[PDB]
């Protein structure tokens, strides 16, 4: 029912490992800041994208036993799991507490950034259904890891390897929800859920680049490893 | 190619 010493010392590892993430205020503020064109959110979008794949592998190579797996199993998890780590770090901060109104500014923000209409609907769906959630910071490290340790990802050539390293990880969380969620007993399943949707902006993620309402999409180097763009 | 997640992974 309550965690283990190895798995209390396991989360707080975690915790550690995914504070050294960029503060949500420092974000919010770049773009509650002033109203930016979309060439400008765009560049915004690219800078934020590639120090959030920097600070990932960081995080991932922190993850007990990553280090032992396979070089190329290495690359196929990090490239499968870079976008939907973003967009689940997204819905943190668009949910993080904000003074009165600066939320509402937020996400009219967001909506007016220079992305497709039919991004925006599904994208706003996710973050409103993570927000109903209530997710504590814990939760969403562990679900970040969890992500990243997807053996059920395309060219994986030893499922069983990453499986063994997911599944502690799956029980710390089941654990959590006992604990912090007690009045909801479908909390564990609501969350593991959520990873199916993240799923699909994966899947969309480069014509959501492209639909991008800018004169020239221009990328980085490492944002075309991890993005499907040219 | 992916040099540079490869670059990276590797360095410590
Ligand atoms: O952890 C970090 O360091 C770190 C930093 C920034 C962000 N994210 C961002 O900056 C971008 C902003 C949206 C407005 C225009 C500029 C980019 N961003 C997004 C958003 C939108 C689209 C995409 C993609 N479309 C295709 C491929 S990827 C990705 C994210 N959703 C957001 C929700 C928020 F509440 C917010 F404050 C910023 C948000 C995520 C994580």
């Amino acid at each position: 029912m309550e965690l283990t010493p190895d798995q209390q010392t396991l989360l707080h590892f975690i915790m550690d490992s995914y504070n050294k993430q960029r503060m949500p205020q420092e974000i919010t503020n770049k773009i509650l800041k002033e109203a930016f064109s979309a060439e400008e959110n765009f560049l915004i979008l690219t800078e934020m994208a590639t120090n959030h794949v920097q600070v990932l592998v960081e995080f991932t190579k922190k993850l007990p036993g990553f280090q032992t797996l396979d070089h190329e199993d290495q690359i196929a998890l990090l490239k499968g799991s870079a976008v939907e780590a973003m967009f689940l770090r997204s819905a943190e901060i668009f949910n993080k507490k904000l003074p009165s109104g600066h939320s509402d500014l937020l996400e009219a923000r967001i909506r007016n950034s220079g992305i497709s209409d039919e991004y925006i609907t599904p994208m706003f769906s996710f973050y409103k259904s993570i927000g109903e959630l209530k997710m504590t910071q814990e939760e969403y490290a562990l679900l970040t890891a969890i992500v990243i340790l997807s053996p059920d990802r395309q060219y994986i050539k030893d499922r069983e390897a990453v499986e063994k390293l997911q599944e502690p990880l799956l029980d710390v969380l089941q654990k959590l929800c006992k604990i912090h969620q007690p009045e909801n007993p479908q909390h564990f399943a609501c969350l593991l859920g959520r990873l199916t949707e993240l799923r699909t902006f994966n899947h969309h993620h480069a014509e959501m680049l492209m639909s991008w309402r800018v004169n020239d999409h221009k990328f980085t180097p490492l944002l075309c490893e991890i993005w499907d763009v040219q | 190619d992916h040099q540079l997640l490869r670059y990276l992974l590797d360095k410590d």
